[PDB]
């Protein structure tokens, strides 16, 4: 029971530092090699120490109160701290279970740090130590992965000016350029979380001060007024710079996946290209749509059914997202596809294959390109034709009905319910037009007493 | 030179499947039909010696 | 993880390589269209300012040299076009700022009927 004595020694060191510079250096001397219990019981104990004691002003840019020996203490010891974390989580799957458990607890320590740290200039090391853990072809043995994805998502949801996001996605780009885009789709969901890109918008109780102290207070208020206005101007320029370079990073990540053509990733690629579209150069809107037309035409040489449905739904969602300012091959895309859609057995599939987490606010966040199976892709394509993005076309109303009735013969039950519910809405729009023969008695009592 | 069209604008041949003619008269065909993905990639992250 | 550190040696290289100025852009054109080859520029490279050490010297001296060591070479409009096409970023002209630009010009068209 040597562990108990070590626990109380480390506990005494915690009560020293929390309430002093040699003690923290001693705590970093604890974790070197060969002694796993000291390598794990103190490493997770230094986390609340750093959570309480880290000054968020970018420390290390080189009187009675020194504040220089204390800061060389914090920084120099933090180097070997994170450097130790580097050596810990670099261990591959073919290792000792002690070392592997040290790796899991090390990334747990790191992801706990990031929520409070990442302010000062020893952040990129921790960002590599978590993104290299996420960007792996096989995730089924790491319980931390889901939580690290969550922490990165929160990081990209508080980041207003874009400094954090740019410093993440530079490292992230390096990893995605060395490995030929073997990503797990949840990582493109954390790409969706970026709030940098989108906009979506007394007299009695006074402590008495001296005349020199009041004049000092007036001057300090005027300095702080300048700091408010200057930082407003700086961050307003920084937001523009970060949008300009992050969109370059984000799009090239996307289009290189659209080179490799991974069967699962395309849904999340077009999640991004429709959300973070309409904030590009506005010359690229015609270029994005011509890419969508190209990705339709690739499927016209013969899984691919999913891809072409994605292209249609994405295009209409793009133009329906153009909120500020004031489509043949896509409607004809549907009018050609409808045989191929109904001729496949894979219409209903939950789609929870390689994605671990359902990202953020899935009740509020409506994933307007990859909502569910493929049944809601037919529903949302048709909704994005006859209810969004005009294309009125009474002729196409009659044509789409006559193709849906040659699709009822090739449908599972739930899909045919939904299709007939849309035909109810087409009777609402265009007045012309357990069982098996349910409710067709209703609609065929809207041909004969109408026509 | 091997393309043999001078200080004329390349506004011409934008509607042709070839860029000019060369010595001993044969059709200098346009080399590739690139993807829309690659063209959009080269207008975000521009090539090295662009 | 070696390529993770070896590719960055090219990624940082191609930042000291990429054209930024009109003055570098013209010379890139003069290469691209056959006016000057490598051999011609190697002649032109020997300036008034060649054979100068730069690494041993203190910064307060070099920051006064480099300001005033720029030979005014002739430019073109053809180069200024492309360098304006190179610097223009993504959010330079979104839907928002286009709609806002028309919102400006409508107010101007109103202000000239206020008289």
């Amino acid at each position: 029971e040597k562990i108990l004595q070590l626990k109380e020694d480390i506990a005494d060191l915690v009560t020293k530092v929390m309430e002093n510079t040699a003690a923290l250096g001693r705590l970093c001397k604890m974790v070197e090699s060969k002694n796993p219990n000291t390598c794990k019981f103190s490493m997770l104990a230094l986390v609340p120490v750093f959570k309480s004691i880290i000054p968020g002003y970018r420390i290390r840019p080189l009187e009675v109160s020194k504040l220089r020996n204390f800061e060389q203490a914090l920084v120099y010891n933090y180097k070997n701290y994170v450097g130790r974390l580097q050596s810990l989580s670099k261990t591959p799957s073919n290792a000792a279970p002690i070392q592997v458990s040290l790796g899991i607890l090390a990334t747990q320590a790191a992801k706990e740090l990031i929520s409070t740290a990442s302010h000062f200039n020893f952040r990129t090391d921790i960002f590599t130590l978590l993104l290299r853990r996420i960007c792996k072809p096989r995730i089924s043995t790491d319980p931390t992965s889901i939580q690290i994805i969550q922490t990165f998502e929160t990081l990209l949801n508080e980041d207003e000016e874009g400094s954090i996001s740019f410093e993440i996605l530079r490292i992230f780009n390096k990893i995605l350029k060395t490995r030929n885009f073997n990503i797990e789709e949840s990582v493109l969901n954390m790409l969706l979380s970026l709030d940098v890109l989108h906009d979506y918008d007394k007299k009695k109780d006074r402590v008495h001060l001296s005349k020199k102290q009041r004049k000092a207070r007036k001057e300090m208020q005027q300095i702080e007024e300048e700091m408010r206005n200057a930082e407003q101007a700086v961050s307003a320029e920084e937001r523009e710079r970060n949008q300009s370079e992050i969109l370059k990073i984000v799009f090239t990540i996307y289009l290189n996946i659209l080179k490799n053509n991974a069967k699962t990733l395309i849904g999340s690629v077009l999640e991004g290209l429709t959300k973070f579209g309409n904030m590009a150069n506005f010359d690229l809107l015609g270029d994005f749509l011509e890419v969508m037309k190209e990705l339709i035409s690739d499927t016209e040489f013969d899984a691919e059914v999913r891809k072409a449905l994605l292209c249609i739904v994405s295009a209409f969602s793009l133009i329906s997202n153009t909120q500020y300012m004031k489509l043949s091959k896509f409607v004809d895309g549907l009018y050609a596809l409808l045989p191929y859609i109904c001729l496949d057995a894979d219409i209903e599939l939950s789609y929870r294959s390689l994605r671990l987490a359902d990202p953020l606010n899935n009740e509020i966040i409506k994933p307007s390109v990859n909502v569910s199976t493929k049944a809601e892709l037919l529903l949302k394509a048709l909704d994005h034709v006859f209810f969004r993005s005009k294309s009125g076309t009474k002729e196409r109303a009659t044509a789409f009905t006559k193709r849906l009735y040659m699709c009822i013969s090739h449908t599972p039950e739930k899909t045919s319910i939904a299709i007939l519910k849309f035909i109810d809405k087409l009777m609402n729009r265009y007045p012309e037009i357990a069982a098996t023969l349910w409710d067709n008695a209703l609609l065929e009592k809207h041909y004969c007493p109408v026509v | 030179t091997q393309n043999t069209i001078g200080n004329i604008p390349l506004s011409a041949y934008d509607e042709m499947p070839h860029i000019g003619y060369d010595i001993n008269g044969k059709r200098i065909m346009r080399p590739a039909k690139g993807s829309a993905l690659d063209q959009l990639l080269d207008s975000i992250e521009l090539p090295e010696g662009w | 993880s070696e390529e993770e550190k070896n590719q960055t040696k090219k990624e940082k290289h191609s930042r000291d390589i990429d054209i930024a100025t009109v003055e570098a852009m013209t010379l890139a054109h003069q290469l691209a269209l056959g006016q000057k080859n490598k051999h011609d520029l190697v002649d032109e490279g020997f300036n008034r300012y060649t054979f100068r050490d730069t690494e041993n010297l203190p910064d307060w001296f070099l920051e006064d040299e480099k300001e005033h060591s720029k030979i005014n070479k002739p430019i073109t409009k053809e180069a200024a076009m492309a360098i304006k096409e190179k610097i223009k970023a993504m959010n330079a002209r979104p839907i928002k700022k286009v709609a806002e630009a028309k919102a400006r010009k409508r107010m101007r068209a109103v202000a000239r009927l206020e008289k």
